[PDB]
């Protein structure tokens, strides 16, 4: 069970090699979260372990850049930039008519 | 949802023609670029400027904002002083 | 752990400061602690301690007694 | 020797800037000369942090910086939940410090930033005054901010908060702002957009800031004054405003979709439209031109100020806070002694000479002083304004009477007033000076009793180095930045109250019986639970007094139906402690914490044993026990009390 | 308006804002006690109403005072007035200090 | 029915105007056409990168801004209303802003 | 280190010969040459 205050994620423990190992996505609400696992059978031993793992939900350098649908954005600045130089190099050296 | 590249690339042309259209006016006026006369203090300043402008367009590739200040910074002074110089000399040969 | 810093100048004097963790080794606590019966009762609490006392070189003449997040009013 | 008067006049006016900030700095620092320098009022400690990370760990792991130690539960985000400015400031004057080997700790730089930001302030007021009329209002309004009271109680050396740093900004703010439309030049409006830049990050006051140059501008359209001058500043300062606000990460796009930023909007839209008619009435004769003739409501922290009613009759937790109630003239006379006898007259001298910048001055005072009446935490821009204005009032009255004498180049009357005048102002910083002596300067980590028992600190050291280090205590959410800084534990609500409904599930586990509560607690995976008593030391702040917020706030939100916060009084409708309390408080999970084996200690002389000295009663249950809780700790005093949650019964048993 | 008229509403205006008006209003005081004894921010209607008649009189006599300095005026009538601008300035502030020591002891 | 004023307005514009500020109303009209089509593909497509679309669209009203700023404080008619800008500090503080903006716009865009 | 009742006096002092000095400006101001 993966759980912040009730299991967002519930799992089976694939038997494999000796230890059960279990790959999953980490779900897209962030905070600190609970690996939990809680095994009562009737007449064995109640055993119960959690583990502590924070969730950082995103950082500055890792959103997603130079998107396609943005391609008209991108270029329109640069354009503009690109006028200014044209424009600076006119507007100062003009000889009147 | 996001649209299909066609659609933004066909915008992204559209986009483009405006700089066509303002040259095509600039001609129709018939504005020149005759008083420029290579001095050295005015080439220095065009080319810090247009260096100014092609860090702007790399710092939002590769650099952090950091180093890119500080290159803006050294580059500024440059083109300031060149501005200043060439300024003063454009207002006196004005009057 | 304590550790002994010891700044020699040759304008004035020398300033030693020393940072000390102390433990009370023997016979953790169990159960509530309650400072109402460890008031109103000087019996219990026997194996507790309330004070030590050091011997400073004499010439000691700026001592603070500061903790790791401000001064603390309680010496002599 | 004979000096010119040039000369003269300079050396007066250094002399005089150098006395004035030095008086600043100095008046700030009484605290620090008490007690020991440490932040104080638990409002910083969370400022402090924040700086003492950005000072160690660097800018880049600051901007998105994930904390898990706080609101546990879910989780807060502190690189883009604050405005960083205070923070970058410090780390700014640390590294500098730092480089040149000054070395001085995170702390200390803490502690004195702000004195010397009041210092900055006294030279930034006296240029801005410069600008309106002769310098020697500007020397006079300079010393009379120096010594003001109201700035002084909000920015004391040990204080760290960011209001301090945010006049500073506010005034040089203010200064571009009336440069541009005095110079009409884009320069000063692109200093003026930095510098509005720059107060955005540092306070959350930029929002007024905004609603103050249009509403300005918009004045100044209505009087028929407006200019080339004032459209070139205020449209530059507004795009260039309006982005660089954009890139502060909390604000987000506030700017262009809420709806405190509508009036910018609005004023730049009509400017545009009125220069461009004005512009076509020019080229076309009278004949021809007359031929031709999804967005966000107010938050509701900036609504409240002004209609003055909806917070403190819906929100229960935005009129909780102490210092949100309207201001009485005796507060107002309390904060400035000579100030509120020399508006009036600033007033009439900016209404008697209308200028450019003048309608602004006026402005600003009009509008802080109707805020400065509808909140007492605003009483503090109000102190800025009125030392500017008082300061031109009084210097005019000099100016007027020093040209009458004789001896310059009936009469006895100017020297007769000359006399008054001096009088009022060295009794003015006399009152200034007792005023934050004996009333502004405290410690809110210690209680002054000279005998001093700081049990808060205590507690939170002991549950600093007697805990796992995973421990979760939970307390009130003014308690919360506190425990963080100096114990040092995981923390479940804290003092941002962003999450409602978290800090009402924390009400109703604190006021409801020990089964729910118990239930409640078990649920948050908390351990500890700390407690403010204050029964023998006679705190009045204590966690009891605010026993019935905690119910208001915990009955609130569609799990608290069963609260009913009218069933903890007695029949007739009063909130005893004693034997006639309600048989529901005096089983309340907050009355089991906090009186526990509290029945038996004497703690006055001529009074039965369960007294309690803050509500001066006889405790209603003498003896009870905790089914599901230990006592951890208590401090020496009882002020403080440290509650370990027990676990499920071993056998399986109920322990209800 | 004429830049006289809005003076004379903003006078008005300060007045009544100096008297505690929203403190009144958000917080219903009664008319006059049985100067709260120990309450700095304590605000009944009359205590409040009569001091900011003295500020707004002391701003009077100043700016009153003030236009006495004016040439060209007959001595008979301007000494009267400058007589009357000393009276309600000197009275305002020596009263005021009085008030606030009397609601706040300890004062200095 | 209200096209004689606009052809005499037209008329009069060009011979009341020297060839700079002409020169410089054509660098706004193309300031403005190219923001007028990209304010228009964002009322047809929508905006999921809103802080692109806000970077991209401030970028042209700023450059609009500032040549009408730079235009007002070079027309000699005005040359009573400043009293010290002259038109190469006026060029110099034009250069300055855009400067200023056009980094912070970077700094904005995706 | 240092009592409060020397920081008071000391402040005093200062901000009264701030005002006089502050005041003594205003005289030498309206006498210009
Ligand atoms: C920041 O942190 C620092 C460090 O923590 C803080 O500094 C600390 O501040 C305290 C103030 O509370 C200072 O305390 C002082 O300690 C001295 C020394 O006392 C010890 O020696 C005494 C000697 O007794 C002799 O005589 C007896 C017989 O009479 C013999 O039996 C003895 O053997 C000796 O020969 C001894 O009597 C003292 O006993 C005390 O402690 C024991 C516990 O061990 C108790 O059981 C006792 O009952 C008793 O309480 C002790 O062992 C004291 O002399 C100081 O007392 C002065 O001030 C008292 C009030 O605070 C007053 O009652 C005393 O009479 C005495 O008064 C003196 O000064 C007055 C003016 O101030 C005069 O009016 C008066 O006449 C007299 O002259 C005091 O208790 C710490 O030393 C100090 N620590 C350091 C390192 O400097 C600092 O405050 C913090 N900053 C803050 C909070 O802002
Ligand atoms: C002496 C005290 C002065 C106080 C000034 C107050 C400044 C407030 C700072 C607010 C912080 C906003 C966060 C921010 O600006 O974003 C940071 C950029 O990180 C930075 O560069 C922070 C430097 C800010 C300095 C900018 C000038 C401020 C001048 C104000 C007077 C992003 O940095 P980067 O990671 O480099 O992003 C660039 C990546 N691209 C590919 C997109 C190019
Ligand atoms: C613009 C770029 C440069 C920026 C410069 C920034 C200037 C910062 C000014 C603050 C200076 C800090 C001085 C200071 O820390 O003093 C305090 C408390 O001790 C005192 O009594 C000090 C109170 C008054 C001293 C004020 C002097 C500051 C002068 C600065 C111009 C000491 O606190 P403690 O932590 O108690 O130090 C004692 C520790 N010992 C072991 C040494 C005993
Ligand atoms: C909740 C808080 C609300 C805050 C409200 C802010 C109140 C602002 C205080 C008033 C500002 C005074 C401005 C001012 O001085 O304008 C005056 C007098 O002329 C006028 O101003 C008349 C226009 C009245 C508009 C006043 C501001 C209204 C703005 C609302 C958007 C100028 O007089 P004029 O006669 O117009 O011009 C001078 C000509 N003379 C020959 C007379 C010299
Ligand atoms: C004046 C016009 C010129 C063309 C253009 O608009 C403005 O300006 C181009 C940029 O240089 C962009 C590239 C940057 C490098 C980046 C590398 C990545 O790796 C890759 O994924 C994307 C890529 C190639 C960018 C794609 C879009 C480009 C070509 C933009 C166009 C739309
Ligand atoms: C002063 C002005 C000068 C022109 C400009 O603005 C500022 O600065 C230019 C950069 O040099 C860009 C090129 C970088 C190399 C890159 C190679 C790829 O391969 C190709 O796909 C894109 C390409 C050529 C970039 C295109 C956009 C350019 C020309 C930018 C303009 C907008
Ligand atoms: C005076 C003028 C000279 C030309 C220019 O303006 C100022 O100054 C150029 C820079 O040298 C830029 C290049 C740097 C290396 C960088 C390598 C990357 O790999 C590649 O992706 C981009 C690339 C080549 C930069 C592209 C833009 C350049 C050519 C800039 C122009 C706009
Ligand atoms: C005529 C002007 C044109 C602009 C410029 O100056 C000369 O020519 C650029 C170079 O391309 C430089 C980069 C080289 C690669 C290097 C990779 C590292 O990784 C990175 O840290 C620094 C980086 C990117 C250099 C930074 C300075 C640049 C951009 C220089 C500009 C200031
Ligand atoms: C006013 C005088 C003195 C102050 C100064 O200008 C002239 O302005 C300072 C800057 O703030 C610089 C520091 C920034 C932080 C940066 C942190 C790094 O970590 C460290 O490596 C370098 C460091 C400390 C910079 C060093 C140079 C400083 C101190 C500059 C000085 C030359
Ligand atoms: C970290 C510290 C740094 C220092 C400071 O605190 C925080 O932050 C400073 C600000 O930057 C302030 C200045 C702004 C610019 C302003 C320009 C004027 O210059 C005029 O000079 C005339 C003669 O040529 C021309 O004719 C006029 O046009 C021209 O305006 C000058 O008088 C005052 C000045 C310098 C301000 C003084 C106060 C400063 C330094 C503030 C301090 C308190
Ligand atoms: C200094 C400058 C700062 C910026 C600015 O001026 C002053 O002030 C901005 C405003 O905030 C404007 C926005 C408001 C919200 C409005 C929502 C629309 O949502 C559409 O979404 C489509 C999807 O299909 C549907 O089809 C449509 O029906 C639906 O209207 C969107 O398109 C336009 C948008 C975002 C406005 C654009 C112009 C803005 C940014 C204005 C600028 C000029
Ligand atoms: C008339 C009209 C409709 C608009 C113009 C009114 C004017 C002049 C300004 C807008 C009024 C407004 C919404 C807020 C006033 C802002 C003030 C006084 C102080 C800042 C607000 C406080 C809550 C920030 C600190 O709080 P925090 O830092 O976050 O703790
Ligand atoms: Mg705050």
């Amino acid at each position: 069970e993966f759980v912040r205050i009730d299991p967002f994620v519930r799992t089976f423990l694939k038997k494999k090699g000796g230890k059960y190992s279990v790959q999953f996505k980490l779900p897209d609400v962030y905070g600190v979260f609970q690996f939990k696992v809680d095994y009562n059978r009737l007449g064995y031993t109640h055993l119960y372990s959690s583990t502590q793992v924070s969730v950082r939900p995103l950082q500055h350098t890792q959103y997603e850049r130079f998107i396609p649908s943005a391609y008209p954005y991108y270029a329109s600045a640069f354009s503009m930039m690109l006028g200014l130089f044209i424009f600076s190099i006119v507007f100062l050296h003009m000889k009147e008519k | 949802k996001r649209p299909p590249t066609v659609v933004s690339n066909t915008f992204t042309a559209l986009i483009l023609s405006p700089l066509l259209l303002l040259f095509a006016l600039w001609i129709r006026i018939g504005a020149n670029v005759s008083n420029f006369t290579f001095a050295p203090s005015t080439i220095i300043f065009h080319l810090g400027h247009a260096a100014m402008l092609g860090l702007m367009y790399v710092y939002w590739t590769q650099l952090n904002m950091f180093q890119t200040l500080k290159y803006l910074a050294i580059l500024g002074s440059v083109t300031f002083l060149a501005g200043n110089r060439m300024l003063a000399q454009q207002a006196v040969k004005r009057t | 752990s304590m550790t002994r810093v010891i700044e020699v100048s040759h304008w004035g004097n020398i300033a030693v400061e020393e940072n000390v963790d102390l433990k009370h080794t023997g016979a953790v606590l169990k159960g509530p602690f309650s400072r109402y019966d460890y008031q109103r009762q000087p019996d219990s609490g026997i194996s507790s301690i309330r004070s030590f006392k050091t011997i400073l070189p004499a010439a000691a003449q700026d001592v603070y007694y500061r903790d790791e997040i401000g001064n603390v009013s309680t010496s002599h | 020797l004979r000096l010119s008067y040039e000369k003269q006049d300079t050396l007066l006016k250094l002399l005089i800037l150098s006395m004035a900030a030095v008086l600043s700095f100095s008046t700030r620092l009484f605290a620090v000369l008490r007690f020991e320098s440490v932040i104080h009022e638990f409002d910083p400690y969370f400022n402090y942090r924040t700086t003492r990370f950005l000072a160690e760990e660097g800018f880049y792991k600051f901007h998105n910086w994930f904390d898990d130690r706080a609101w546990y539960p879910l989780g807060r985000i502190i690189g883009g939940t604050i405005y960083p400015g205070l923070m970058i400031t410090s780390a700014a004057i640390y590294h500098v410090l730092h480089f040149f080997h000054i070395t001085i700790d995170i702390r200390n730089v803490c502690v004195f930033l702000a004195p010397l930001f009041s210092s900055f302030t006294t030279i930034v007021t006296y240029h801005l005054t410069k600008e309106l009329k002769d310098a020697g209002a500007g020397l006079l309004a300079a010393a009379m901010i120096a010594v003001v009271p109201g700035y002084i109680s909000r920015s004391v050396a040990g204080s760290y908060d960011n209001e301090g740093i945010a006049i500073f900004c506010m005034l040089l703010t203010y200064y571009m702002w009336i440069k541009a439309v005095k110079t009409g030049s884009i320069c000063w409006a692109a200093k003026c957009a930095l510098a509005y830049f720059y107060m955005v990050s540092s306070w959350g006051g930029y929002v007024f800031l905004i609603n103050l140059i249009p509403l300005h501008v918009l004045v100044l359209m209505l009087t028929g004054r407006f200019s080339h001058r004032i459209y070139v500043a205020y449209c530059t300062v507004y795009c260039l405003g309006t982005i660089l606000s954009m890139q502060i990460s909390f604000v987000g796009f506030q700017p262009v979709l809420s709806s405190e930023h509508m009036a910018a909007f609005g004023v730049f839209g009509l400017c545009q439209i009125h220069a461009f008619v004005d512009y076509l009435r020019s080229k076309l004769n009278p004949q021809q031109f007359e031929v031709l003739f999804k967005i966000s409501p107010w938050t509701g922290r900036f609504y409240s100020l002004l209609d003055p009613s909806y917070a403190k009759n819906n929100i229960p937790i935005i009129a909780s806070v102490s210092e949100h109630q309207p201001t009485t003239w005796s507060s107002y006379y309390f904060d400035l002694q000579l100030l509120v006898f020399m508006f009036p007259v600033g007033l009439y001298y900016c209404f008697s000479n209308l200028s450019d910048a003048r309608i602004f001055i006026i402005m600003y005072g009009v509008t802080s002083m109707y805020f400065s009446a509808v909140m007492v935490r605003l009483m503090l821009v109000l102190a800025p304004v009125m030392c500017i204005l008082s300061g031109i009032g009084v210097s005019q009255v000099l100016s007027t009477y020093m040209k009458n004498l004789d001896i310059s180049r009936k009469n006895e009357v100017a020297s007769g007033m000359i006399l008054v005048m001096a009088f009022f102002l060295i009794t003015y910083t006399f009152h200034s000076t007792w005023v934050t002596s004996e009333a502004y300067s405290s410690p809110s980590i210690v209680l002054s009793a000279r005998i001093i028992f700081d049990d808060f600190r205590e507690a939170y050291y002991w549950l600093r180095h007697n805990t796992p280090e995973d421990a979760k205590v939970m307390s009130w959410w003014d308690y919360g930045y506190q425990i963080t800084a100096m114990a040092n534990r995981t923390i479940l609500v804290d003092n941002n109250t962003w999450n409602n409904t978290h800090i009402s599930r924390v009400g109703q586990a604190m006021a409801s019986t020990e089964e729910k509560a118990y239930e409640i607690m078990r649920e948050l995976d908390v351990s500890y639970v700390l407690v403010i008593f204050g029964g023998l030391t006679g705190y009045s702040s204590d966690d009891i007094n605010k026993f019935l917020w905690m119910v208001r706030i915990g009955g609130s939100t569609d799990t608290g139906k069963h609260i009913k916060e009218n069933d903890y009084y007695t029949p007739t409708g009063e909130f005893r402690v004693d034997r006639e309390g309600s048989p529901v408080l005096l089983n309340c999970l907050m009355y089991k914490m906090c009186y526990y084996r509290f029945g038996q200690v004497y703690t006055e002389a001529k009074r039965p044993p369960g007294f309690d000295r803050v509500r001066n009663a006889e405790i209603g249950n003498k003896d009870f026990e905790l089914d599901v809780l230990e006592e951890a700790y208590t401090t020496e005093h009882w002020l403080v009390r440290i509650y370990k949650v027990k676990d499920l019964d071993n056998r399986g048993l109920s322990r209800t | 308006p004429s830049a006289m008229t809005v003076y004379a509403l903003v006078v008005v205006s300060y007045f009544l804002i100096t008297g505690g008006i929203i403190y009144d209003v958000i917080v219903e005081p009664p008319s006059v006690g049985s100067f709260l004894a120990y309450r700095v921010n304590g605000q009944y209607i009359m205590e409040g109403l009569a001091s900011s008649f003295l500020f707004t009189m002391g701003g009077l006599g100043f700016i009153i005072l003030d236009r006495s300095n004016a040439p060209n005026i007959p001595k008979l009538n301007r000494f009267l007035l400058l007589f009357i601008g000393f009276v309600c300035v000197l009275l305002s502030f020596f009263m005021a200090r009085v008030f606030m020591r009397m609601k706040l002891p300890g004062y200095l | 029915s209200v096209v004689s004023v606009i052809s005499r307005f037209l008329e009069e514009y060009l011979s009341s105007t020297p060839q700079r500020l002409k020169l410089l109303d054509a660098y706004l009209l193309y300031i403005l056409l190219t923001g007028a089509l990209q304010f228009g593909y964002c009322l047809l497509v929508g905006t999921f990168p809103f802080n692109s679309f806000l970077s991209g669209f401030i970028s042209c009203v700023g450059s609009f801004i500032l040549a009408v700023c730079l235009r007002i404080q070079i027309n000699p008619q005005n040359k009573a209303d400043f009293q010290g800008i002259s038109p190469e500090r006026a060029f110099a503080d034009f250069l300055f802003a855009s400067t200023i903006l056009h980094l912070v716009v970077m700094n904005f865009v995706g | 280190m240092i009592t409060d009742v020397q920081l008071a006096i000391f402040a005093n002092m200062l901000g009264v010969s701030l005002f006089l000095l502050v005041v003594l400006y205003h005289y030498v101001a309206v006498n210009n040459p």
